[PDB]
RNA sequence: GGAUAGUGGCCUACCAUGGUUUCAACGGGUAACGGGGAAUAAGGGUUCGAUUCCGGAGAGGGAGCCUGAGAAACGGCUACCA
RNA sequence: CGGUAAUUCCAGCUCCAGUAGCGUAUAUUAAAGUUGUUGCAGUUAAAAAGCUCGUAGUUGAACUUUGGGUCUGGUUGUCCG
RNA sequence: AGGACUUUUACUUUGAAAAAAUUAGAGUGUUCAAAGCAGGCGAAAGCUCGAAUAUAUUAGCAUGGAAUAAUGGAAUAGGACG
RNA sequence: AGGGGAUCGAAGAUGAUCAGAUACCGUCGUAGUCUUAACCAUAAACUAUGCCGACUAGGGAUCGGGUGGUGUUUUUCUUAUGACCCACUCGGCACCUUACGAGAAAUCAAAGUCUUUGGGUUCUGGGGGGAGUAUGGUCGCAAGGCUGAAACUUAAAGGAAUUG
């Protein structure tokens, strides 16, 4: 009738067929190969600290004309270097060069979000304090 | 309509009549029929030709209807059943003929493929006859030894 | 169909095809209901008294409406040997 | 190759019912087909069938009355524990008020309600409703 | 067609259909009693014979193999069995 | 696969602590000790009057049969004084409600009292660890041949 | 581009890489 | 035969050449301790289970051992490596 | 959305959702009939090996006591005590 | 309760087993609930009901059934009984 | 590799067309096309429809075989053939109509008998690109064949049809 066998003693080929087909997915292949630990900037890590190397801005795509204020950060856990996004309006000046910054995911499963090219990480905390608390003047940078 | 080794789908066959018992018009004796079968076998005839002869020249519809036993069974009861069953023997005969044709001309590839088909059929039938112990368990078909069985 | 008290709750029992016993949909806009007039001794069609056959839309679309009506009328003593049960 | 003969019988019944006929000619006619059609008769989904001796596995002529709407075999005759009967009835039958999962028990081929009455269960053959 | 007998179809329809396809499948062949002008022996032959059947008394063929059924000789007279 | 000599090796082969007195003049063959393993298992007559020794005989040796009783089919009789039995079964994968043909290879120790060959179905019984891998002693050769009981054909 | 000519360009790149490897094998 | 508390290639001596494997052996990976269980929930399932209970293993990595009924113990010793 | 009237950016006003909780990140489950044994698709959307043979695997025609009669035990709905 | 032969399975019903905690779930005004396995009733003069059950779908053991699915008999009779 | 060596024609040689034209038009023209051995194993190797099996609907034709005609010409006096004509049947490449079934539709008599979901069975796919690439095997003299990812990037790519 259908491609799969149906006999009462065909459990083996059904199981191995499903097991061979499961590699067609992306989530299953990533989970079993464990590419997150080996290749991604973080190994299965929601957040990671890093050191700001320099202070760059990156232009947007065609339909959106602007320059999103980014920052190049070298991760401390392993030494990789990644660009990250300083989210809000007047937060670029808040983060100074060569200060510890806690990058987080960008919410799109490790893929570039919106019109910002070649970035995959937000910025949540700088120098131990959070950017959202600075942006509403609830706390101030310790300046150490 | 299967045609194991080709794309054929025919169903040309023979319909055995419903009545198993002897036909009303048949006057011959079962003992005479068995004697006729024995004589035909002693002439050196396979059971199929025996059935053909009994159907054409005589009123024997089929042996099982008249006697109660089959032709090969009747021969086996008297010990005239060949060591190699008839269909397998004819398969080896055909295979050796095609192999002869091949070794006499190499470039014919279609007959090479047909020989492959015939050898596959021979292997299947040999496996069957081996699982019923008609043939010894050491019996096998080999290209070099087929001629001796045919000859 | 039947409430535990025994009172009917169905909106309406649908008609069924008199030839295939299949029910007739409410919006089955191909099915027909034939009326055949009863005939008295002198060939006068008695008015208001007849026999009805509900042929479904399916058989009509298939092409077997007339054959089914032939058989159905032959069974109830309307036509003489117009339909043979053995083809 | 005809593997599941009951499958051929029920498929022929379904085809000859959907087209609206009142008769079917099932060719191979085993025990299981006879018992299946006998259960269908007992519950009325079928009419008045008939076995035609061939000396050759026989045949069957089945009379219908349009009361049936679908037969069907569960081709792998799954071992059905007495707990899983309700699961099959939910997955196959359209409503709990009717329909019958015809299943083969050690006490013969029976509808699921009768098997539940005997408190015995076996393999599943098919379903009728 | 919608309602129709299969248990008792018309015998004309029986001869219409193919062998192996009737209600009960029965052969269309039959046997014959042939007499050759030579002797008075009556020989029983098959309609679809496959061999050059001869009377045992005389080496004269009574049938001839053919793609279908037997083609009898010129002067042999037969009666259907 | 059995030597004609009743002892062939360097060490003498005796059943330990059963002694035949030569000073006595009964002069029977020997004093052969034996036992029945129970469970309604008939000790073979080939063991009852045999002359083998087989320390690990369930019927004549010190080993006792207790525990599992497994029926299987012989798959290898061609390693000395021991058998390799193929046990087939069906594992039930529940995610599919389907079974799965599977096989295990159980070594065992067949006594010389039994005549085994490739293909005989065998009833075998648990015992002490006899070797690194054998833990079962052959207790019955149910199918001596199976389909070779009748071999020739002479009408 | 056609898949044919992309394939051919890939084959020519393999040509260059194969001769380079053969010279240094 | 030795050793074992005791069966056992557990070790030795002499023999036999055997055992597993397409029903996946062997090898590789596991950001794998196993399980009772957790999340999830029409039904079938998918993922997790380092951790309150049961087992196993370990005391920096390795080996070796006294005492005792019980340790190859490490809040017991001996030695090497770090 | 933002290129001079921004219902989307920064604010004020009003309102909405959850509320001592709410927002984000990664992972995962249901949604996923997008893993499909129940339960997926293969003409053109991704996908029928160029075709045939063939070991293992999977699967494999029908047929071997069906009826009846009685007695009898529980459980029901019975009619009422 | 003893000798005797036991075709073998697959399947399915029932039972013994599958530790507690967990899940399900009975009883119970922790002030309700999460919970907990408590508590309740006397006249106040000691009298008390509890701490229920089910499931685990695999492997093993026993048991009733014999449809479905498979194997085996007697063909050289070396067959069965007296 | 050996044989041939007509035609046509990768490369090449030119003569044109053009802004360029070592492209299309034209004239010559090696390798090749043709073969005997040995390799190659790929094609839009397409019916882009796996194989076996069952059933479901009307209409004609066509190929191979077989049955019957109180059929017609055939001529060898009659007949036997053969060749047609009519009817039927089996098998094959096919075709027309239709939806009462199926599909996203184009359409399909199978692409039907599938939410009323289970006849047996093999292979393949899980958004696009990277990419049938790299690497590692394996086959090959070579060409290349078989097996065959990821990093990363992307909100689409794509199918059928409707109006412009
Ligand atoms: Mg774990
Ligand atoms: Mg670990
Ligand atoms: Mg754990
Ligand atoms: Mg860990
Ligand atoms: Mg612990
Ligand atoms: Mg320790
Ligand atoms: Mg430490
Ligand atoms: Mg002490
Ligand atoms: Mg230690
Ligand atoms: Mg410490
Ligand atoms: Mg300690
Ligand atoms: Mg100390
Ligand atoms: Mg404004
Ligand atoms: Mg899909
Ligand atoms: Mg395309
Ligand atoms: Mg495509
Ligand atoms: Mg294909
Ligand atoms: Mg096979
Ligand atoms: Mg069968
Ligand atoms: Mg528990
Ligand atoms: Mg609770
Ligand atoms: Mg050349
Ligand atoms: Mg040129
Ligand atoms: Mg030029
Ligand atoms: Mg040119
Ligand atoms: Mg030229
Ligand atoms: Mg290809
Ligand atoms: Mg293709
Ligand atoms: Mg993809
Ligand atoms: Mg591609
Ligand atoms: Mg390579
Ligand atoms: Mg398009
Ligand atoms: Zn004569």
């Amino acid at each position: 009738g259908k491609g799969k066998p149906r006999g009462l003693n065909s459990a083996r080929k059904l199981r191995v067929h499903r097991r061979n087909n499961r590699w067609a997915e992306t989530t299953y292949k990533k989970r079993l190969l464990g590419t997150a630990f080996k290749s991604s900037p973080f190994g299965g890590s929601s957040h990671a600290k890093g050191i700001v190397l320099e202070k760059i801005g990156i232009e947007s795509k065609q339909p959106n004309s602007a320059i999103r204020k980014c920052v190049r950060v070298q991760l401390i856990k392993n030494g990789k270097k990644v660009t990250a996004f300083v989210p809000n309006d007047g937060c670029l000046n808040f983060v100074d060069e060569n200060d510890e910054v806690l990058l987080a995911g960008f919410g799109r499963k490790g893929k570039a979000k919106g019109d910002i090219p070649g970035v995959r990480f937000k910025v949540v905390k700088v120098s131990g304090v959070s950017l959202l608390a600075l942006w509403k003047e609830k706390k101030e940078k310790p300046r150490s | 309509m299967g045609r194991m080794h080709s794309k054929g789908k025919g169903m040309s066959s023979s319909a055995i009549p419903y009545s198993r018992n002897a036909p009303a018009w048949f006057k011959g004796s079962s003992d005479g029929v068995v004697e006729q079968i024995i004589k035909y076998a002693r002439k050196g005839l396979t059971p199929s030709q025996i059935g053909v002869l009994l159907r054409d020249a005589h009123g024997v519809t089929q042996a099982k209807v008249i006697t109660g036993n089959k032709i090969l069974r009747i021969l086996k009861s008297n010990g005239l059943a060949p060591e190699i069953p008839e269909d397998l023997y004819f398969l080896i005969k055909k295979a050796v003929s095609v192999r002869k044709h091949l070794e006499r001309n190499r470039k014919d590839k279609d007959a090479k493929f047909r020989l492959i088909l015939i050898e596959s059929r021979i292997h299947r039938l040999a496996r069957y006859y081996r699982t019923v112990s008609v043939l010894p368990p050491n019996w096998k078909y080999e290209s070099a030894t087929a001629s001796a069985l045919v000859n | 169909m039947e409430n535990d008290k025994g009172q009917l709750v169905e909106l309406y029992v649908p008609r069924k095809c008199s030839a295939t016993n299949r029910i007739i949909k409410a919006k089955d806009h191909s099915s027909v209901q034939i009326n055949i007039a009863q005939v008295d001794e002198e060939g006068r069609a008695i008015p208001g008294e007849y026999v009805t056959y509900a042929l479904s839309g399916y058989i009509r679309a298939r092409g077997e409406a007339d054959d089914s009506l032939n058989r159905l009328a032959q069974q109830d003593g309307l036509l003489k040997n117009v339909w043979s049960y053995s083809r | 190759t005809r593997t599941s003969v009951l499958a051929d019988a029920l498929n022929a019944i379904n085809n000859a019912e959907k087209t609206g006929k009142r008769q079917v000619l099932i060719r191979p006619s085993s025990k299981v087909i006879i018992k299946f059609l006998q259960v269908m008769q007992k519950h009325g989904y079928i009419g008045e069938f008939e076995y035609i001796d061939d000396h050759r596995s026989g045949k069957i002529v089945v009379q219908l009355n349009g009361r049936l709407n679908k037969c069907g075999v569960i081709s792998p005759r799954f071992n059905v524990k007495i707990a899983d009967v309700e699961k099959w009835t939910a997955n196959l039958l359209p409503a709990r008020q009717f329909g019958y999962v015809i299943l083969t028990t050690s006490a013969g081929i029976m509808d699921h309600e009768e098997a539940h009455r005997k408190h015995v269960s076996g393999k599943i053959l098919g379903f009728v409703y | 067609v919608l309602v129709q007998d299969l248990l008792h179809p018309t015998a004309a329809s029986e001869a219409r259909k193919h062998k192996l396809k009737t209600l009960v499948q029965s052969p269309r062949s039959h046997f014959l009693d042939v007499k050759c002008p030579g002797c008075l022996n009556i020989t029983t032959v098959f309609s679809h014979a496959q061999t050059a059947v001869t009377c045992e008394s005389c080496s004269t063929v009574l049938c001839t193999p053919t793609g279908g059924k037997a083609k009898l000789s010129e002067g042999t007279s037969f009666r259907r069995k | 696969s059995t030597e004609l000599t009743v002892q062939s090796e360097r060490a003498f082969q005796k059943q330990p602590h059963i002694f035949t007195n030569p000073k006595a003049k009964a002069n029977r063959k020997t004093k052969r000790w034996y036992k029945n393993v129970g469970l309604g298992f008939k000790t073979p007559k080939t063991a009852i009057e045999g002359s083998y020794i087989d320390k690990k005989c369930p019927f004549t040796g010190l080993v006792s049969i207790r525990g599992k009783i497994l029926t299987g089919t012989v798959v290898s009789t061609r390693m000395h004084r021991t058998i390799v039995i193929r046990r087939d079964y069906l594992h039930y994968v529940p995610k599919y409600n389907r079974y799965e043909k599977r096989h295990k290879n159980v070594p065992a120790h067949v006594s010389p009292a039994f005549r085994v060959q490739v293909g005989d179905i065998v009833t075998v019984g648990q015992c002490r660890p006899i070797s690194k891998t054998v833990r079962f002693n052959v207790l019955k050769v149910a199918s001596a041949t199976g389909k070779a009981n009748k071999q020739f054909a002479k009408f | 581009m056609r898949a044919k000519w992309r394939k051919k360009r890939t084959r020519r790149l393999k040509r260059k890489r194969r001769k380079v490897r053969a010279r240094s094998k």
